[PDB]
């Protein structure tokens, strides 16, 4: 599952570099906890 | 009405009014902080020369080193400032073309009047919204300091204060106050040292023959070899002044014994002996 | 003295210690700095045949220089309608990528493709996007330029399916989808609905033609989008700005205007140790240029300057708060006039440099001109009329005391009254205020 | 806090500048209003010290207390004109150095250093902290010997003796003093040396020391950080409106960012008077404490602590002072 | 006063605008009513000591 406490999917800014602050930000995130679709190649 | 109240404002409760002499009751108001009245009778025209002295400086006091005065002027200084900001604020233009509503009507077309127009409420509203709210900051700065004077002129003016600080630096005598713009100006009267003198004192005196028989000063202090100097000589001073004179029933209380009372065989005092 | 009093407005001040703002700190000499890459090309907007408005073209160009100029001397421009920019900026900006769509349309059909409108020139063909600033030009295009207008223009009228008749509408920045498309082409010219089915789904679909309304003189529209993406820019003007400087190291240590990777504004740089360096609150402190140096940037105003006045001799002197004396002749010309040349002297205190004091071991019992720190002014016994003269470098009195020490007895020490006097202490207590 | 309003508000730039006069004098206004709330900062400090300050002292020197350990409250000089506790508490309490002295010099943390960059500049205190430690030494000093009627003798008593009279004063009898004097100076040492582990989480008066650090930093932030706002602007920045706008909508786009950044000064000025207001009224009562507390023997219930009232102690505190009333509380009864 | 009545019936770029103003005039509402918590906090804080 998407654990939103190790940042699993986001996606940086691709602007300038933040640093030691939070950022509030509407845009395309997984939503935590969510469980993808498992692929599976042999 | 006040200031006529001073001299009988004397015993417990608020009920009776005296019509004491003032300089009746600043003697009193002395005798009160530990001076004896051999000092004050001794010192009658002194203690008024110096009084008259400190209260009538205050004739060419209202000067700029006067601190408590330039606060009067500030005060006034302060309401003028809050009416500078609604007359000024008028001709603000606040990103409009014009401060006047009516070089905007004749200017603009019907519609770009009203966005003008809207700017320049805008900005007027605000001047009047913080106008509101600092007279509300400002009422709630007097109301403290209406409770303040409130007890001041009770405890400093219409009695005598034994609070440090309060009612003014030394020791507290007599408070006059008269009115100021916007509010009250105090006038504290205090007893300040000049010149001091450093003698060893006692914390009580016990007869060494009899050592359950031991005696402490009363608003004074028990020093020793000041008169006459000689073998056991204590004496008692007023603690706002010094001037030994012989230790009495009426300087003194009976006390429990102490392990730091001195025993003395020599001279023993009256409330001893 | 002049900033102290255009601080305040007020040409009558008190003796006091106040700050001041700077009215000499004006820049001197400019930078400019940006990417240089490879030129946008833009062959494709003028010497191919011009794309339909229901199949329209887009480019997207990154990492290149551009010259609008060129886009434009090309063509003659009818109309522009430009939102959060203008042609002139659009001209010389930086942006982190610059977008182009295109197609041919009659000018005399602008309103329909306009802001406010919702036809079905919008709804099912060009929706044109705002987020991002943008402009709009129609222009008239010859055919000297190799603008060709080939085959049949037309544009989607309708574009309902399923069995609720749902218009399949086309979202801003987007386009008619491929079943539209695809409906479309196969649809006759004369606005009759036409049915099919794409994949699974049933579509009704329409056009109309407008290729009758184009001519020598071709009219096109050409939609500028340009992103901005503070440092990632890849994309800038191939013109330098004229008065701008393309080397930095003659202007360091003074104040200057700058454009640099579309950043501008004025300040200071300084070389220092290590593309935009950011604070917590979003402002530029440094940056990485081009040659491989690291500068740090400071506004021309940096220094806490404040002023501290005697009224009775006009006398003055400078505090240049927090700041070391050795810092301050290097920004002496950010100064006003008089203290930029005397710096071309000063004491270092524990609350800045200061301009204009020597120093004394006296003390002050009233304050009126504290420093800070248990620091205060000493006014000069000279009035300005006779000449400048400096401010006692003091501090504030600390009248101790009287020390009356124990003894090791059963006894003590007692310090008496052997005379006194009466004192009055004034106090004014504010009760209410002006109604 | 002073701040350079036209800075602040125009960060250099000539059109803004203009701009600004269609606003009036506003920066003056602004100007003036900062210097009259700091002038009154310093008339607080001015005053509450006359109250701290001694006519007379007796010298301190360790073993000062007697029986009683007051090691924590004497000097570091004695045994640093500050006391141990006062270093603890400072140390403890996390303040950001406002780098009075060479503080541009270290920045060419962030609120500080955003001091040079947005515009504005913290002010030291008028006393510095070994003056201010003076005076609570002399204070400190003055306990012992502050007796009879009246404030214009000095008694030379050592501290013991005037815990002894303290308490007799309030119903415990000689006989009693005298037999328990050992166990009445373990008992004030256990309650008073306390103190040295007391600030921690669990200390709402140490809290709050930090709380009003805190309430400063916020203030502060608020004018570094608002100036990043676009106040329906295209974007916080000048240099970007005037690049990127003709003439016409700059002078609209301006005009909202200087709207902006003009509220965001007024919000400022008006809190700092709010917050003059309450250190105007903490700062009286920091005084009726030092005089009623410290040099004398409360008999107000309440006022000086819970229990019954016997010494207190004032050491300096960030942005005030830090008041230790010592109280005799009954522990088991008959 | 409505959000909603601006969106539809205003153009995406006026929208901005008219939101902002709305947003704007909030905003000030809720510093305000903050301010004022203050002030009367302080009020408090003197009338319960008393
Ligand atoms: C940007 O493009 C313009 C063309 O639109 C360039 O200007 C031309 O320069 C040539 C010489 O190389 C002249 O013969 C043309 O007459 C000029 N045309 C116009 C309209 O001025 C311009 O030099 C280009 N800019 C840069 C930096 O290369
Ligand atoms: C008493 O005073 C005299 C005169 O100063 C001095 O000579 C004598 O030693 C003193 N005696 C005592 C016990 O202090
Ligand atoms: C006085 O005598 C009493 C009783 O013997 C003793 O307790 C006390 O310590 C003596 N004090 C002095 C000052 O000698
Ligand atoms: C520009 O693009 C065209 C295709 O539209 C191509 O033929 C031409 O060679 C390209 N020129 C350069 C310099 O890349
Ligand atoms: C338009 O193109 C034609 C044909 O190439 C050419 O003869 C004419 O000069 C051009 N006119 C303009 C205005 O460019
Ligand atoms: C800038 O000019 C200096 C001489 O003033 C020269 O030494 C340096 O190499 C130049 N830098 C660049 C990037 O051209
Ligand atoms: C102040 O006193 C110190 C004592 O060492 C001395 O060195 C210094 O020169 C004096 N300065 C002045 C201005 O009196
Ligand atoms: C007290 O001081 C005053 C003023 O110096 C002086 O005139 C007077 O003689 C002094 N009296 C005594 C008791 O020393
Ligand atoms: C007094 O308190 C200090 C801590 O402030 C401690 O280190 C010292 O040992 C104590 N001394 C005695 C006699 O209790």
């Amino acid at each position: 599952p998407i654990d939103m406490n190790k940042a699993d999917g986001v996606i940086y800014p691709n602007g300038r570099t933040y640093s030691n602050i939070t950022l509030q930000t509407t845009n395309l995130f997984p939503r935590n906890g969510d469980l993808g679709t498992q692929y599976v190649y042999s | 009405s006040l200031l006529g109240s001073i001299a009988g404002a004397w015993t417990a409760g608020l009920s009776s009014f005296a019509a004491i002499p003032f300089a009746q009751s600043i003697f009193y108001r002395l005798n009160g902080v530990g001076i004896t009245q051999q000092v004050l009778s001794e010192n009658q025209k002194i203690i008024a020369n110096k009084f008259n002295q400190a209260l009538g400086a205050m004739q060419t006091g209202f000067t700029t080193t006067n601190e408590a005065f330039q606060k009067v002027q500030d005060a006034v200084n302060t309401n003028a400032q809050a009416l500078a900001k609604l007359a000024s604020e008028l001709s603000n233009t606040f990103g409009a073309i014009s401060s006047s509503i009516g070089d905007i009507i004749q200017r603009l077309d019907v519609l770009e009047q009203e966005v003008q127009i809207d700017r320049l409420i805008n900005g007027r509203l605000t001047t009047l919204n913080a106008f509101v709210a600092q007279q509300l900051v400002r009422s709630e700065s007097a109301a403290r300091s209406a409770q303040l004077a409130k007890d001041k002129v009770n405890e400093c003016v219409k009695s005598q204060s034994t609070r440090s600080g309060f009612c003014g630096q030394g020791t507290h005598i007599v408070s006059f106050v008269i009115n100021a713009p916007n509010g009250l100006y105090f006038m504290h009267v205090g007893y300040h040292p000049s010149q001091h003198i450093e003698v060893v004192a006692a914390y009580g005196l016990c007869d060494a023959a009899n050592p359950t028989n031991c005696i402490a000063p009363v608003n004074g202090y028990f020093i020793k070899n000041q008169t006459t100097r000689g073998v056991d000589d204590w004496s008692y001073t007023g603690s706002s002044f010094y001037a030994p004179e012989p230790i009495t029933t009426l300087n003194t209380r009976y006390v429990a014994p102490q392990v730091t009372f001195q025993n003395i065989s020599t001279n023993l005092p009256p409330p001893l002996l | 003295y002049t900033q102290l009093v255009c601080s305040y407005g007020d040409f009558n001040m008190k003796s006091g210690v106040y700050s001041t703002s700077y009215y000499s700190a004006k820049p001197v000499g400019a930078y400019y700095e940006a990417h240089v890459y490879p030129d946008c090309n833009f062959t494709d907007l003028f010497r191919e045949n011009a794309p339909t408005i229901m199949q329209y073209k887009r480019q997207v160009f990154t990492r290149c220089n551009y010259n609008l100029t060129l886009l434009l001397s090309l063509v003659q421009v009818d109309e522009f309608v430009c939102d959060k920019i203008t042609p002139e900026a659009l001209a010389t900006g930086c942006y982190s990528s610059l977008t182009v769509d295109w197609f041919a349309f009659p000018y005399a059909w602008k309103s329909y493709l306009a802001i406010g409108s919702a036809d079905r020139i919008v709804r099912f063909n060009y929706n044109q996007d705002y987020s991002n600033p943008s402009c709009r030009i129609h222009s008239k295009v010859n055919s000297s330029v190799g603008i060709s207008y080939s085959g049949l223009y037309s544009y989607i009228t309708n574009c309902n399916y399923g069995g609720f008749n749902k218009d399949d509408v086309v979202k801003p920045g987007g386009r008619a989808s491929q079943p539209c498309v695809t409906g479309a082409l196969n649809s006759p010219t004369n606005g009759q609905v036409w049915s099919f089915n794409f994949g699974g789904v049933p579509y009704r679909t329409s056009r109309l033609t407008y290729t009758d309304h184009l001519k020598n003189p071709l009219d096109m529209v050409y939609v500028i989008t340009v992103k901005y993406e503070p440092g990632a820019e890849t994309v800038c003007p191939k013109q330098v700005r004229p008065d701008y400087s393309t080397n930095i190291t003659g202007l360091l240590g003074s104040c200057i205007s700058y454009d640099i990777y579309g950043i501008t504004g004025t300040g200071v740089f300084q070389l220092c140790n290590a593309k935009f360096v950011y604070d917590k609150f979003d402002n530029i402190i440094g940056f990485h240029s081009d040659d491989g140096n690291y500068y740090c940037v400071a506004p021309c105003v940096s220094v806490p300057v404040s002023v501290i006045y005697d009224d009775n001799t006009n006398q003055y002197a400078t505090l240049f708060g927090s700041v070391a004396c050795q810092h301050i002749s290097t920004m002496a010309a950010q100064f006003s006039r008089e203290t930029r040349a005397s710096l071309v002297n000063l004491l270092q205190t524990s609350v800045g440099c200061v301009m204009g004091f020597h120093e004394t071991n006296d003390t002050v019992e009233d304050c009126n001109l504290s420093l800070g720190q248990s620091l205060c002014a000493i006014p000069p016994n000279t009035n300005l009329r006779v000449g400048r003269s400096t401010f006692g470098l003091g501090s504030l009195a600390y009248n101790s005391p009287l020390r009356v020490d124990a003894l090791n007895s059963s006894e003590f020490k007692v310090s008496l009254p052997l005379n006194f006097t009466f004192g009055v202490t004034q106090e004014y207590i504010e009760t209410s205020i002006q109604k | 806090i002073t701040v350079d309003c036209k800075q602040y508000v125009c960060n250099g730039f000539a059109k803004c500048e203009k701009l600004l006069e269609q606003y009036g004098q506003f920066c003056s206004k602004i100007n003036q209003a900062l210097h009259g709330a700091n002038l009154r900062q310093d008339d607080f400090v001015r005053n509450l010290f006359e109250s701290v300050k001694t006519p007379q002292t007796v010298p301190l020197t360790t073993g000062f207390g007697g029986e009683f350990n007051l090691t924590l409250l004497e000097p570091l000089s004695v045994s640093n004109a500050r006391s141990a506790l006062e270093e603890l508490l400072f140390d403890k309490v996390t303040i950001a150095d406002p780098g009075y002295m060479q503080g541009y010099d270290d920045c060419m943390r962030d609120l500080i250093c955003a001091q040079y960059v947005a515009g504005y500049k913290v002010l030291p205190p008028l006393m510095d902290v070994n003056m201010e430690a003076a005076y609570t030494s002399s204070l400190l000093g003055s306990i012992a010997g502050a007796w009879t009627a009246g404030l214009s003798s000095f008694a030379a008593i050592p501290f013991a003796q005037s815990i002894f009279y303290r308490l007799n004063g309030v119903g415990i009898t000689q006989q009693v003093l005298s037999e328990n004097q050992k166990i009445i100076a373990n008992k004030f040492n256990q309650a008073l040396g306390a103190m040295q582990t007391g600030f921690t989480t669990t200390n709402e008066a140490f809290q709050k020391v930090q709380d009003a650090v805190n309430t400063n930093a916020q203030a502060l932030a608020k004018l570094a950080s608002e100036l990043s706002n676009t106040f329906g602007a295209i974007s916080s920045s000048i240099g970007d409106i005037i690049q990127r706008l003709d003439v016409l909508e700059q002078e609209v786009q301006i005009d909202r960012l200087i709207n902006g950044r003009l509220t965001t000064l007024n919000a400022f000025v008006a809190q700092q008077l709010v917050r003059s207001e309450s250190a105007a009224r903490s700062a009286q009562l920091a005084k009726d404490k030092v005089n009623e507390c410290v040099k004398s023997q409360s008999t107000r219930s309440g006022f000086c602590g819970q229990g019954t009232h016997i010494v207190s102690f004032v050491i300096n505190a960030p942005n005030g002072l830090y008041f230790m009333h010592v109280g005799y509380h009954p522990s088991q009864h008959i």
